[PDB]
Order: C-alpha cells, then sequence, then structure tokens
C-alpha cells in the first residue's frame, strides 16, 4: 500500500508542461526563411577568386 | 368552402347571393377571370380534358421557368432535361483525341 | 483497349458459352455471321466491342473465348449451329475419347495432350490484345473432362501467367439433386486443385435457378436453355461497366479487392433482379427499392444456401438502367435498419455499389421481359459452408466402403490424394467457422 | 499577378472541376470557344489569375488533369466547356488504382508522377508571380487519396513559402458506397495534415441534405452537388479577382483563420438557398442572408456546429452594400451566441466586401468556419478503422506493396492526437 | 410599426384566416398577384403592419397555416389568393388528429410542434417590434383545439409580456357536428383561460340566426360566417393601421375591458348589418348605428346579453362623424339601461374613432363587450361533460395515449370555479 | 463526526447496498481495494461518516450485512467494490426463512440476531458520537420483513433518543411475486411503525415507469433500479457530507417533515433525469429542475400525490445558485398548486442546499415529500389482506410456528386506525 501510494504521488506531482510547437510546414518555411535571410549576406561577402 | 355554383336561377347563383354586402367582394369576378383566362390558355396548347376543371390546377401558378436573382441559376435539375432511349449501343464509349494515342513511345 | 479472355470447358460450360456469346453477338448488333449490318457504322473511337471481340482486318469479328472439351458432339454442334461463320475453326478444340466421367482420366492421363495446344492457343489469342483485364472460367464440377482440365489449365496458367485475376463461375453439384453418382469425388479433387488457384469463385448451383424460374416465370418445364440465358444475363450485368459509361463504374479489379477480406476466402454467391414475365411486367411498379428488396430475398441466392444462417462480410451491388444514387442509397439503409439481416462485426460498410446508364437487352424468342432497371447482386457469407458439409457428408459415405476408387487408382493416380484433399477441406471449413467469430 | 493555378484528379475531382470552371467562365463571360464576349472591362482586367493566352486572343486553363484510367478525361474531353483545355495538361495511366491507397501511392503513382510533378513545375515557373495552389479530391477513393496526396507532399518540399487549400471530400457513414474506405481515409488525413496549409471539408451526404431540404427538388443529380461545391469555391477567390471595400486573399484568410499550424480544417456555406417555388417570395437583405449563414443545416458538413465552440469564422459579400449594416449583423451574432463562441479570442469573425456579384444575383454570401465540431467526423471515421483494423480485415492488399502495419499504428494514433488537441483547445478556460 | 403576426390551425382557422386575408388584402388594395393596384396613398403608410415587403415589391402576409392533414392547406392554396401565402409558412402532419386531443397535444402534436415553434420564433424576430399575437381557431376539433393551445402555452412561455388575441368558435349543443366535443372543448378552454390575454367567443348557430333573421338570405354558407367574422376581425384592428382622432390599440382595449386578469372572454358584434331588401331604403347615422349595435339579437354569441349585466363594453366607430353626438348616444344608452350595467363602476363603456371606413361604406361600428352572460355557454359544456363523463363513454380513446381522467377532474372542478367566480359579480352590490 | 452506520438485510437490502457503496466511493474517490485517488482536499475531510481507518491508510465501511441464505453474500463479495467489507460483519443463517415471517420473526431470527446485536454495539461504541441509523430493506420478503423490523425494535430499546431512519421496498399488487405478500407487509408494517423514527417507501412499478418514459431505455435491470435507488439515497445526506449555505442533517428533516409523531412515511424523487441519447444543449437551470421535481408523475411510488393535499414538502439543492429564485419558484409553486397544499400549514416546503453537485451534473436535486397520497395503497393493502385472511387461507403456516389470530387481529386494527386518523387530517380544515 505504502509503495503504491508513493508511485501514484510522485507520478501526481508532474503534467503541467504542454508548450505548443507543432511544427511541419511553420518550421520547414521558418527554416527555409531564415536560411535565405542569413545567407543573403553570407553570399555578398565571398573573397572572389 | 364552398360551390361556386353560377346559373340563371337566382337560388344558386352565388354572385346574386353574395349581393349584400357593402362593397363587391373580390373572390366571385377573379374566379370568372381565372376560368376565361383558363379556357385562353388552354386553347394555345390544346387539351380538351373533357372540363375545364382539370388544368386549372395548375394554370394559376406564378412560378417562373428560371430563377429570379434570389438563388443559385442551378435550373430546375439536369435530370429534368434528360429525354431517353432504349436502343443497344447507345452508351458505348467514344475515346477522343486526348485518349486517342498510337504509338507508345519507346524511350523516356 | 481492355478485354477479358473467356475458357468454356465442360459440355455444361460450352452450353453456358453458347448462349452468352449469343447474348453478347446481339447486344453490340453483331450479325450471327459476324460483320456489322448497320453499315452506317464508323470508325475513329467507336471500338466499345474490343473487350470482347477483336477486328479481323476484313469484315467481321472474332470472339475471344475458347472451347474445350474431349467429346466431339457439342463441337460438332456449335460448328454446325447458325454461328458457324462466327468462330475461328481453330478455336474450338475437340478431343477424341470422352473422360467419362473420371477425375484422373481428365488429369493424368488424357488432358496432357489437350492442354498444350490449348495452352498455344491461349498465348497466340492474348499478344494480341493489349489491356488484358483477367480471365473468366466456365466448368461444372461434376463432370469428368470438365473437372479435369479445369484443374490442369488452372494450374497452368498460374505458373504461365502469375498475376492475373481470375474469376470462375463454377456448377457444383446440387445438395440432392444430381445426374452422376460418382460426382462426390471429383467434385473434392477439383475443390482441392481450385482453392490455391482462383482469385473468385462463384456458386451456380441448378436447382436454386430452377426454384426462382418456377416461382416466378411461371414456367413448369425449364430445361438447360433457360439456366444458359440467365447465366448470360449474369455475365454481361457484371460485365457492362468495362464497355458502357456509367455514374460509377467498376473494374475487374475492384471485386476482389472489395470483396475477400483474406486469400483463403473466395467462395460466394450470386443473385439477379427482377425475373418478369412478359405479362407480369404490366401490373407492377418496379422502383429500385422493391428491386434491392428482392434481390436479398432467400429465395432468390443463385445457390441453394440459406444467408439467414451465417453472418455477412462483403457484397456487391451493380445497378443498371435509370437509377439514381440517393435512391440506392436509402435502400441501404433500409436494409440495414432491417434486422434479418445481419453482417459481422469487423465489417461496417459492406456494400460496394456501382451504377451503368445501358438498360440490360432481351433476347428475342426469350422467356424474362425487359424492364429499364435491373440489379445484380455478388455477396460472400459465412453460410456458404453448408454446401461443403453436404458434399463432404456425400464424400464420407462411400469413401468409408472404398467403392469406385479402383478406376482411380488404376489410371496412375495414388489413392493417398483423397486424404489430403480432405484434410484441405477440413481446414477451409474450419477457417469458414473462424472467421465469423465476434472479437 | 499572383495568379493560381488547379490541380485536380480522380473521378470526383474532374468532376468538380469540369463544372467548376464552367461556373468560372460563366462568371467571366467567356464562350465555350475560348473567346471573350463579355459585358464590362472588370470581367477582362484581372482574366490573368485563371486564364492564359493563346494565338488569336483566345484564353486557355492553367489546370492540370491527372488520373490512373482514362474514362473520366474522355467523359471530361466530350463535356460542355471541353475544348478550353489544353489536351497536353492531361496525364493518364493504362492501369487504374483499383481503390487501393498502397497502389495509389507506392506502386503506380511513384513513376506515374514524375510527369505531372515536370508539367506542374513548368506551368508554376511560367507565372511571374505565383500567390498558391489549391487541390480538389475524394479521400474514399484510391488514384485520388494517393496520388494527390503524394503530390501535394512533393509540392510542399519544392515550393516551402506557397499556400495550398484542399477541397477534401471525404466518404460518410451514412451514403457509403465503399467497403475499404476507412484504411485510405485515415492513411490520406494522415499525409493531408503533414502539408496542407488549408482544408476545407465536404460530405455528399450533408450535399443531399441541403438540396433535399432547402432547394425542395425532387431528383438532384451529382451535376446539382458539383454545382454547388463549385459556387462555394468561386466565392472563397473573388476578392482577388475583383476590386471591392475590403480586399482579402488566401493568406489573409490563413491568417485570421489559423490560430494555431495544426488546426487548419474549416467547414464552409454558401447562400441564399432557396427553392424555384419560392424565390419569388423571399427579400434579399443582409438580415436574411447572415441567418442562412449561420444556420446548423445549411453547412456543407456532417459536423453539427452548435455540438462545439466556434474558433473562428469569416465571410465574403457579394454585391453592393453599406459596411455599417454588416459590421452590425456581425456584432449582434456575436453578441447572441455568445455561448457558441470560445472567450479568450474576442472578436473571432472577419469579413471581407467585394462589389461584384455573381452573374444572374444581386447579393451573395460565402462562409468559412473553423471550429471543434469536426472532431466528431474524425472520430467516428477512426472508430469505423480501428473496428476493422483489430481483426487485419483486407489487410493483405495493403500489405502486397512494402506497406506493413507500422504506419498503420503511427496514422492512427496521429489522428488520435489530433483529435484529443482539437478536445483541448475546447475545453480550456482563462 | 407595432405588427403583428397572424397564426391558424385546424381546418375552421384555416378558412377563417384564409378570408380574413382575403378581407385585408382587399382593404389595403393588393391583388391576387400581390402587386399594388390602390388608389390613396393612405394604403401604404402602415402596410408593414401585416405584410411584409420581397423582391420586385410583392408584399406577403406574415401568416402561419398548420394541421396534421395537408388536405385543408392543398384546398386553401388552390383558391383564390392562395398564392400570397408564403409556401415555407405552411407546416402539414401526415396521420390527422382525428378529434382526438391526446394525440393533437401530447404525442404528435409535441412531435410536429417544433419546426412550426421555429418558424414563428424567425418571423418574430425579423419584425422590428412586435405589438402582440392573434389566433383563430376552433375547441370542438381536434387539431385545433390540441395543437393550438400548446402552441399558446409555448409562445407565451417564450414571450410573457405581448398581447394575446383569440378568436375561439367555441361550440353549441342545437349545432353539433361531433359527439366528442365537450371533453377536448373542456380541456382546451382549460388550457387557455391562464395564458390567453383576451379570448373572444364565436358561435356558428349565432352566425346563423344572425344570417336568417337579419339579412334574410334564403341559401346561406360557411362562407358568408367566415366573412361575417372576418369583417368583425378586421374591424378590431382599424385604428392601428388607419389615422383617427382618437387611436385605440390591443393594450388600450385590454386595459379599459380587463378589471380582473381571469375576466377576459368577451363577445362581439358588428354593424351596420342589412338586409338585401333595404339597403338604399336606410339611413345611415349614429343613433341607428347603435342602436343595431346594442341589440341582443345582433351578438356573435348564442348567449343572451339580456340575461346578465356588462362589466364592460367598448366601440370603434369608423369614418367621420361628432365626437359629441358618440358620446350622447353612449349616455343615453347607459341611462336607459342602467339595469343591465353594474353599478359599482361608472362609466363603463369606452368609444374610439377612425378616419378610414370600411371599403364600400360609409359608416361602421365594431363593438366589444365583457359582460356575465357568457357563464351559459360554460354552464351547457360542463353540465354536457358531466352527464358523459359519469360514464365514462369514449375514455379509452384519450386514457390510451399516456392520458389520465385525473386532469378531466381538474378540467372541471376549474370550469366550476370559474364559473361560479365569473357570477358572483352578477349579484355582488357596493 | 455525527456518523451513520449502514445494516442491510435480504437480498433486497443487499442489492440495495451494493450499489450504494459504489456510488459512495466513485462519490468520495475510492477503488475497489479502498485506495484513495480523489483530487480535491473536500473529498476527505467528511469521510469518517461513512468509513473507518485501518492501518496502512485504507477506508473501510461501517456495513453489517446479515442474511438466511449465503448464497446472497457469496454473490455479492464476488463482484465488484466487495472487498470494501470486512468478513466479520458477515452474518447469514443455514436454514433460511422461507419467506416467513413468524419463522423469520420468532424461530430462527430471535436465536440468530445475538450475534448482529453484538457486533452492531461493537460499532457502535467505536463512533466517536453517534448520530443515527439507516436501514435498507423491502416488505416483499420475509427474512427482511421479519428481523428487520425486529432489529429496529431492539436498537430503538437501546437507543431511544439516537433518530433512525429506514427505506422500504414495499410490495405492488399489479406486479406481485408473492401470495404472501399482505401478510407479512401488514405485520411488518405494524412493527416499524411505533418503532422507525423516519421510513421512505419505493416503488418498482413507478421504478419501471420512470426508467420507460424518462430515460427511453428498452431494457431496464435490477442493476439500473438500484442505481436509481441509491441515487436518491446517497442525495439525501448530501449536505451533512459536504458544506453548503444552509446545511440541513436527517435531524433537521425529521424536524421539519412530521407534523404529528404516527406520520412518518415518505414518498421521494430525483431530478433532473436525462434520456440516455441526451442531445448536447442548454443547462439545466432552476425552473424545468423545480418542474421536473413537481411533476406527480416524477414520484418513485405508485400513489398519486393529486389524489390528496400535500402535509409538507422538502428539497435539496445540490450545485451553487442563490436562493432567491429558489424561494420564489417555491411561492409560485404553492400559489399555482394552493389546492394540492393544506391551508392550516402555509408555507410548507423545506428548502437546503449543498455546493458540490454530482458527478457529471452542473446542477442536482432531490425531493422529499409527505403527502396524504400514501392512504390508498395502505387502503389496498389492508383489502387485499382482509380478503385473504377472511377465509384463513395459507394461515395455518403462521399459526404453526407459535402465534394466533390475535396478532393478525390487532395488526389490522392498528392499520385501519392509521388510515382513518390519517384522513382526518386530509379534510381537517382551519
Ligand atoms: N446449369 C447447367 N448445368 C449443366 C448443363 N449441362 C451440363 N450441366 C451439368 O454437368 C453435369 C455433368 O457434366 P457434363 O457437363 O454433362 O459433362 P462434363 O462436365 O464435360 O464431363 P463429362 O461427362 O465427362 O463429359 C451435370 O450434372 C449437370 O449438372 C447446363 O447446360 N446448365
Ligand atoms: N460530390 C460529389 N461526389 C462525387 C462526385 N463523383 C464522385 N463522388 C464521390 O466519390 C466517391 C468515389 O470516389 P472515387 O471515384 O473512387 O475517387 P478516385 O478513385 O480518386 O477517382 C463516391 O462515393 C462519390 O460519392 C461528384 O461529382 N460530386
Ligand atoms: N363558422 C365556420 N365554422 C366552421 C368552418 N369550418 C368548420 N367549422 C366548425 O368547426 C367544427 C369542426 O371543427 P374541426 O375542423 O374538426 O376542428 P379541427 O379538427 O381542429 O380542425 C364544425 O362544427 C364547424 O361548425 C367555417 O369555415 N366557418
Ligand atoms: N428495486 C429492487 N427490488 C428488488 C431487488 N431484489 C428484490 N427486489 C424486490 O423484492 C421482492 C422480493 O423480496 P425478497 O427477495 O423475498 O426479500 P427477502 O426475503 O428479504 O430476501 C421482489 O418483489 C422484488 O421486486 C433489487 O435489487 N432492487
Ligand atoms: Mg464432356
Amino acid at each position: 500500500i505504502e509503495q503504491d501510494y508513493m508511485y501514484r504521488s510522485q507520478q501526481d506531482s508532474f503534467k503541467p508542461r504542454l508548450l505548443p510547437k507543432g511544427n511541419k510546414a511553420s518550421d520547414l518555411s521558418y527554416t527555409y526563411t531564415k536560411q535565405k535571410l542569413s545567407q543573403i549576406q553570407q553570399n555578398n561577402n565571398k573573397e572572389l577568386f | 368552402a364552398e360551390k361556386y355554383k353560377n346559373e340563371q336561377e337566382p337560388k344558386d347563383n352565388t354572385s346574386i347571393q353574395r349581393s349584400w354586402l357593402p362593397y363587391k367582394d373580390k373572390a366571385l369576378q377573379v374566379a370568372e377571370n381565372n376560368l376565361i383566362k383558363n379556357q385562353t390558355l388552354n386553347q394555345t396548347k390544346g387539351f380538351t380534358p373533357f372540363n375545364p376543371l382539370i388544368t386549372y390546377k395548375n394554370n394559376m401558378s406564378q412560378v417562373q421557368q428560371h430563377d429570379i436573382a434570389t438563388s443559385l441559376p442551378i435550373g430546375s435539375g439536369e435530370h429534368s432535361d434528360q429525354k431517353r432511349t432504349n436502343q443497344p449501343g447507345e452508351f458505348r464509349h467514344v475515346r477522343t483525341d486526348v485518349t486517342l494515342i498510337r504509338n507508345k513511345p519507346v524511350t523516356k | 483497349m481492355r478485354e477479358v479472355i473467356s475458357i468454356h470447358v465442360g459440355q455444361g460450360g460450352i452450353q453456358v458459352g453458347n448462349a452468352c456469346w449469343e447474348l453478347f453477338c446481339l447486344e453490340h448488333g453483331i450479325q450471327p455471321d459476324g460483320q456489322m449490318p448497320s453499315d452506317k457504322t464508323i470508325g475513329g473511337g467507336d471500338d466499345a466491342f474490343n473487350t470482347f471481340f477483336s477486328e479481323t482486318g476484313a469484315g467481321k469479328h472474332v470472339p475471344r473465348a475458347v472451347f474445350l472439351d474431349l467429346e466431339p458432339t457439342v463441337i460438332d454442334e456449335v460448328r454446325t449451329g447458325t454461328y458457324r461463320q462466327l468462330f475461328h475453326p481453330e478455336q474450338l478444340i475437340s478431343g477424341k475419347e470422352d473422360a467419362a466421367n473420371n477425375f484422373a482420366r481428365g488429369h493424368y492421363t488424357i488432358g496432357k495432350e489437350i492442354v498444350d495446344l490449348c495452352l498455344d492457343r491461349i498465348r497466340k489469342l492474348a499478344d494480341n490484345c493489349t489491356g488484358l483485364q483477367g480471365f473468366l472460367v466456365f466448368n461444372s464440377v461434376g463432370g469428368g473432362t470438365g473437372s479435369g482440365l479445369g484443374s490442369l489449365l488452372l494450374e497452368r496458367l498460374s505458373v504461365d501467367y502469375g498475376k492475373k485475376s481470375k474469376l470462375g463461375f463454377t456448377i457444383y453439384p446440387s445438395p440432392q439433386v444430381s445426374t452422376a453418382v460418382v460426382e462426390p469425388y471429383n467434385s473434392i479433387l477439383s475443390t482441392h486443385s481450385l482453392l490455391e488457384h482462383t482469385d473468385v469463385a462463384v456458386m451456380l448451383d441448378n436447382e436454386a435457378i430452377y426454384d426462382i424460374c418456377r416461382r416466378n416465370l411461371d414456367i413448369e418445364r425449364p430445361t438447360y436453355t433457360n439456366l444458359n440465358r440467365l447465366i448470360a444475363q449474369v455475365i454481361s450485368s457484371l460485365t457492362a461497366s468495362l464497355r458502357f459509361d456509367g455514374a460509377l463504374n467498376v473494374d475487374i479489379t475492384e471485386f476482389q479487392t472489395n470483396l475477400v477480406p483474406y486469400p483463403r476466402i473466395h467462395f460466394m454467391l450470386s443473385s439477379y433482379a427482377p425475373i418478369i414475365s412478359a405479362e407480369k411486367a404490366y401490373h407492377e411498379q418496379l422502383s429500385v427499392a422493391e428491386i434491392t428488396n428482392s434481390a436479398f430475398e432467400p429465395a432468390n441466392m443463385m445457390a441453394k444456401c440459406d444467408p439467414r444462417h451465417g453472418k455477412y462480410m462483403a457484397c456487391s451491388m451493380m445497378y443498371r438502367g435509370d437509377v439514381v444514387p440517393k435512391d440506392v442509397n436509402a435502400s441501404i439503409a433500409t436494409i440495414k435498419t432491417k434486422r434479418t439481416i445481419q453482417f459481422v462485426d469487423w465489417c461496417p460498410t459492406g456494400f460496394k455499389v456501382g451504377i451503368n446508364y445501358q438498360p440490360p437487352t432481351v433476347v428475342p424468342g426469350g422467356d424474362l421481359a425487359k424492364v429499364m432497371r435491373a440489379v445484380c447482386m455478388i455477396s460472400n457469407s459465412t453460410a456458404i459452408a453448408e454446401v461443403f458439409s453436404r458434399l463432404d457428408h456425400k464424400f464420407d459415405l462411400m469413401y468409408a466402403k472404398r467403392a469406385f476408387v479402383h478406376w482411380y487408382v488404376g489410371e496412375g493416380m495414388e489413392e493417398g490424394e483423397f486424404s489430403e484433399a480432405r484434410e484441405d477441406l477440413a481446414a477451409l471449413e474450419k477457417d469458414y467457422e473462424e472467421v465469423g467469430i465476434e472479437t | 499577378m499572383r495568379e493560381i493555378v488547379h490541380i485536380q484528379g480522380g473521378q470526383c475531382g474532374n468532376q468538380i472541376g469540369a463544372k467548376f470552371w464552367e461556373v468560372i467562365s460563366d462568371e467571366h463571360g467567356i464562350d465555350p470557344t475560348g473567346t471573350y464576349h463579355g459585358d464590362s472591362d472588370l470581367q477582362l482586367e484581372r482574366i490573368n489569375v485563371y486564364y492564359n493566352e493563346a494565338t488569336g486572343g483566345r484564353y486557355v486553363p492553367r489546370a492540370i488533369l491527372m488520373d490512373l484510367e482514362p474514362g473520366t478525361m474522355d467523359s471530361v474531353r466530350a463535356g460542355p466547356f471541353g475544348q478550353l483545355f489544353r489536351p497536353d495538361n492531361f496525364v493518364f495511366g493504362q492501369t487504374g488504382a483499383g481503390n487501393n491507397w498502397a497502389k495509389g501511392h507506392y506502386t503506380e503513382g511513384a513513376e506515374l508522377i514524375d510527369s505531372v510533378l515536370d508539367v506542374v513545375r513548368k506551368e508554376a515557373e511560367g507565372c511571374d508571380c505565383l500567390q498558391g495552389f489549391q487541390i480538389t479530391h475524394s479521400l474514399g477513393g484510391g488514384t485520388g487519396s494517393g496520388m494527390g496526396t503524394l503530390l501535394i507532399s512533393k509540392v510542399r518540399e519544392e515550393y516551402p513559402d506557397r499556400i495550398m487549400e484542399t477541397f477534401s471530400v471525404v466518404p460518410s457513414p451514412k451514403v457509403s458506397d465503399t467497403v475499404v474506405e476507412p484504411y485510405n481515409a485515415t492513411l490520406s488525413v494522415h499525409q493531408l495534415v503533414e502539408n496542407a496549409d488549408e482544408c476545407m471539408v465536404i460530405d455528399n451526404e450533408a450535399l443531399y441534405d441541403i438540396c433535399f431540404r432547402t432547394l425542395k427538388l425532387t431528383t438532384p443529380t451529382y451535376g446539382d452537388l458539383n454545382h454547388l461545391v463549385s459556387a462555394a469555391m468561386s466565392g472563397v477567390t473573388c476578392c482577388l479577382r475583383f476590386p471591392g471595400q475590403l480586399n482579402s486573399d488566401l493568406r489573409k484568410l490563413a491568417v485570421n483563420l489559423i490560430p494555431f499550424p495544426r488546426l487548419h480544417f474549416f467547414m464552409i456555406g454558401f447562400a441564399p438557398l432557396t427553392s424555384r417555388g419560392s424565390q419569388q417570395y423571399r427579400a434579399l437583405t443582409v438580415p436574411e442572408l447572415t441567418q442562412q449563414m449561420f444556420d446548423a443545416k445549411n453547412m456543407m458538413c456532417a459536423a453539427d456546429p452548435r455540438h462545439g465552440r466556434y474558433l473562428t469564422a469569416s465571410a465574403l459579400f457579394r454585391g453592393r452594400m453599406s459596411t455599417k449594416e454588416v459590421d452590425e449583423q456581425m456584432l449582434n451574432v456575436q453578441n447572441k451566441n455568445s455561448s457558441y463562441f470560445v472567450e479568450w479570442i474576442p472578436n473571432n469573425i472577419k469579413s471581407s466586401i467585394c462589389d461584384i456579384p455573381p452573374k444572374g444575383l444581386k447579393m451573395a454570401v460565402t462562409f468559412v468556419g473553423n471550429s471543434t465540431a469536426i472532431q466528431e467526423m474524425f472520430k467516428r471515421v477512426a472508430e469505423q478503422f480501428t473496428a476493422m483494423f483489430r481483426r487485419k480485415a483486407f489487410l493483405h492488399w495493403y500489405t502486397g506493396e512494402g506497406m506493413d502495419e507500422m504506419e498503420f499504428t503511427e496514422a492512427e494514433s496521429n489522428m488520435n492526437d489530433l483529435v484529443s488537441e482539437y478536445q483541448q483547445y475546447q475545453d480550456a478556460t482563462a
């Protein structure tokens, strides 16, 4: 009884984490946009051969 | 709620028997107009349906053939404009040009 | 560009083929000689008949089917009948001796010298077509040559062609009405061969159609011609989707994918509606509701089995005529509400419905009337094990005393085949039993 | 100028498009031969969004037609307005899918989709500034539900920033005509939630109910249902093609209708609808339009919206009217039904006005609603799917093409997660 | 402005409503096609009270027709002016009531009432400002007496402040048309007394007496009775639609006529009614009008007013006259008939004047009275009820539908109590 | 604190308790193993009212199972929630009573009752401050009807001050399972009238009517009826275990419900009862709850409560709401049904409230009414008893176990006296 109560209490003490970041097209497009916006400058820096 | 019976004798002519009102009852003469108009309308098509009463049921509807711009012009129904014969081989496919290919190109 | 190949083996097979080809010849307007009579026929893309006929380069059209039989009488009758100019002369393969109701005769001794020619004919006809949908086979189980040649050709085709679809409209012996006395034996052997070599198997018992014809058409003495004409009507209703446009069309590959849940179970039974005489056709309503209610009546089964003793798992219904999807759906809802017909738990939806515009055609001189709405129904149900159990009883009662078995051992096949086929049938009945259990 | 291309496949999709472009051509005054015969210049100013240019001043579709068997295209070619379509845009297979998701997405689809992908890539690069894609298909069939969704995945991988619309018609348990529909429906929805930006769900049972109850016409056909769906489709993109008081594009609709990226399923409706024996007796006014807008039975989905709470709603009005009555009607309907709207999203209603009514009408209304009541349809579909799956019925067909039960389990799990996340956001308070 | 909706159920209610709508369309100048062909501008100033406007300028009445068998309404659409009613305002069953209050009020009446409640709610909310409801029906029939009173209860539950007029054609034993009349009549009057704001009783025998005696026409028929009822019912609400000197609405009538909440049963009369012989031979003067108005035989009720004392009376003169002569005639009829007016209230007669006479006439009078002579109808109905109920005749048809005889006991007790509390003022003295 | 100990006997009482402990454990978050798994702190402060603490933290019921057939015991132990009971509390005979009240009250009951007396005294001493006893049984059996009544008599002898209540499933004639019912019912009610402080009667006929009508479930079962009775029997002790605006314990109810010491039989009901396929709409506000309360055909007894006059009524509301609507609605019921309430006890309704609603409800209520209606059931039972007793049928077994006709004649005389004195209060006037 005591061990079962310990297990139930220690499991019930854990729950409140939702943090919604469903990410398929949102994050794919986010990666694409950040890549473009970042690599434009790194394209306009290169030392010519 | 009545017979409309009109006949020369007054005890059964209604219009003669409804005349005690202070005014002319719009109903009697309206029915007169409906009857005479229905006769003329039936004259146009040709029905002679053994009495005028048969076609008077549907000679009065004001429903237009098409829509009056308060609903989608879906029409009265595609099935309405269908005509059916029953000879064999009327519904075979046609294989139009888009699907009419011969040569099955060899390479990609 | 889609074609199917028809196989007719056995005397009953040839008789069924004659009627079905008469119906096909009529419905495309083909004259008995084989040439288009209208003379207004046009080219271009009007080749609807390609599913059954092929243009011969000069005039006529030849059917895409083969006739196989070891007894020459029926083949000679076809070659001398009214359709002499229709079939290819070297397309009706004839044997020399009949199998005499012995399976070993047609499976081990005589059929080996005919199977090669039949396969050559099949190959040379097959390379002609380009859109092969599949094979339909017709055979009477309770006949020696029929069963033997059917089995041998099925085994040969299963390895020569592979994944091509096969539908077998097989004539099993009736539980009490039968001609021969040794049909349980070769029926066992044919079932053993057919279980693992055919994709769809359709029951075509005789006394069921006898009772239907007696009840509906008011005919006291039907013959095999009426049987064959009804079979032809069923086949045409099945196939019309491939050669006539409709709102919801289906294909040959569309039936096994929606009718057999498991590879082992592929046996099912059919129905056709309505069956109405000419005089009867007047004083009736002929609506989709009543025709679809008649299609599920147990007396309208094409096989002598009562579905009320078993569960349903799948059924395909094809309507032809001026039906509408809303009305067929309302009829389906009424059927589902009906309690006399119940389905298995793991199949909430078990209806595959197709709609075609072409009304059925009527053969002149026939018995059945014509109406513009027809339905053909193919249901697979658990109750079908009843006929297998009856045929097993017949097999046991005579295998206990080893009757007639000398004329099975004397043609080279060992006595051990009976035990193997019996065990296979027992396993099949087992599977048909556990398939219907609730979870 | 921010044009959109059309993609469609399957028998249902082809039937939808064949009449949808008939409606569009009628709206823009284009004859079946492709020659302009309109009345106002506005019908021609923004013609480039849907129609390209050809020799002789005629206009040709930017639409792509796909399927595994030639019957549907053979039918659509000979129908009215069938001469517009360029013969090149037709891509067709010689086998057919046979109501098999595995066949339509793994075996034949893999080698057939390359040509249609090349065609759509050429069409997309042709336009100066692409705006987005719209797909119209059925998830109960094989060819559509397989190859259309594989193409959706491919196009999503190729064009990230563009918008995708999906007019999805899903089989319902009542009007059912296929036995293996739950399997490929679940597979399609699981693959579809991963890529589709917006989804609009359509139910044939709901459409039949609309026709039986509202139009009161005894014997409709698939043509009338396609006409209703086409009117709904043409409504949403009206403001992009014609001027108006408040401009609005599909991107604006997505922004104002997507609270969370995983919540992208909508139910649509059209107004006004009335029988021909009752047309003379109804007055077209904003109150009548807005009350028929929000009536539960009018919706084109089996979901009853009063079983849940609306998250967002949008409205497109067509015709000439003042903004005041529309705004006050929106305020009034939000006030009177506060219980049916979620509480932590105040002002969950969006409006747009376009001054060009449909041909033969004076005012029209298109409604797109994102609400939590959609979850019941997924719940029923999942119930049927699991009921068939516990017994492994009809599984050998799908296993015959490299597929196993791993993706079955993960798809059903993802779908249950989607249902749970709709339920969570409905049962939440500040 | 301050408009009222109309509801009718049952065959008698349908006929009365049809004739009333013909009369009102005549008075306001609407053709059977719904297009205005009036002459004076006064016909359009307050047209919105009884009609709504639709596309094309055609006006439609805001009336609802309800019944359990489509025969009567199928006839009313076929009759003249049957095209005015909007087809959606027709609600019908398929079984019929069979003269059974239980069927029409408990099982199938409650089954069907939802749709009609929806329609009436829609119509009531559509208009700007309600003023009240008016019902016309019978108590001796099944469907009317049951479903109408159920609808009365439902609508009173939703609109507690609005006025409710009822035109009830109560049964008379001389003109008997059904054997089970007292049962459902008692039940309906029971359920009606606590909800109806004003009841006005009409007697077929009384109208027959009017036609045979005053009009002296050989073969009268229900059309004439319907038309007289329509004339009176239209004259009830003349001042609300037309200008006058002393406007009086339904609430004004209620306040002037109702001393106590449970005393709201009225008897009506219309004047002038002239025979076929003397239409040119009688002058039209206020004395003549009031003399014909106060005549006992002129009432629309079988009860003799001469057997009781009026609690209150009201008259609605139409046309042009002098208010002083109206007042003098009222004062004379009060002094010379002091024995017939209850003493402890002074000046218990009200006069109102409207400037528009009925079409085709110079002056007219509509009279409404609350007196104690109404007790006779309830007395005879109750004695018939008890004499038929002590033997429990025809009781099993009622009790076999979830219905019990104890409510019959309560109905009889309540009617005895109402009779007693309505007659104790006859002998009550200050 | 102020706990009550549960004692059940006979098959009826055993089945009643089997579901009572189920409902209570579900309400208080207790598993079949006596393990607490609740979420709120409010579930445990008053848990000692029905439960006792054991080592390890388990809570066990203070219930005493008594019977004559071991079959009931090992049937109820094997079911769910059967492990809560301490086996030492089980007491059962081995020969049975055979529905013989004499055999159960004189021969075997007296012999066996010693052990159950010992255990009940042990529990009564163990409890800190005894509040009362509560019993559940039926008069349609023999063993219950005898040994119960004897146990009540003796425990009242030892505890004349503590309150006590009993629930009685009384037999009904239309659905009757024994010809001995009049005999043992009369004997047991004679014993109970002078002993039980409170008695509450239940009718299986009324239960069947309820589950057929308002639940619309086709197949009821004894489990379903036991669930209904357990819900009602849990509702009464709501505020005793949970806080509220006005807590009102069993002693309060006893003080407020009984006018005279011999009148302590009650009929009850519960609300709301919605159908199983209840659509999701609205909420159960006070008006419909209090209407469904006083629907006389909602009562759990076959007696028609409108056949007589209510001596008093009591309402236990459960949920959070104000008392203004409470008391105004109760006065409204008073004024509208003043005929059903006897005049010399004005304002004769108990109102009590608890803040914690039942599981799965927002608002609920239990009604307990003492009305003059029960006299008809006593009259019919007495009529059946005297009809069976006039020729001394089945009497010889009852005479063969030590008693004679004297007990029967005194019991029937006491019954007639009870009925008469109960009826004079019906027609008594102020
Ligand atoms: N339904 C139907 N069955 C037939 C027909 N003709 C023959 N049969 C069946 O065939 C069985 C006997 O086999 P047959 O078809 O006559 O001959 P076979 O199958 O070629 O075998 P053999 O007798 O060796 O020639 C009979 O029991 C019939 O049931 C027919 O036209 N219609
Ligand atoms: N609303 C509507 N539904 C259609 C239409 N055509 C087909 N359907 C539906 O689509 C389902 C069959 O889909 P199917 O043709 O197999 O899809 P595909 O395999 O991708 O071509 C049927 O249940 C029909 O209800 C149409 O024109 N309109
Ligand atoms: N004055 C008048 N009375 C009518 C008319 N139609 C029916 N009634 C009366 O209504 C009674 C029958 O009522 P019924 O129609 O059966 O009631 P329902 O069944 O509820 O519709 C008869 O006794 C008639 O006297 C009518 O047009 N005018
Ligand atoms: N409501 C209800 N009534 C019951 C139940 N069990 C028995 N009864 C009633 O009790 C009567 C028989 O009582 P009986 O078993 O002889 O009582 P016992 O002798 O004390 O066991 C029957 O008429 C049943 O209606 C139950 O679980 N619930
Ligand atoms: Mg042969």
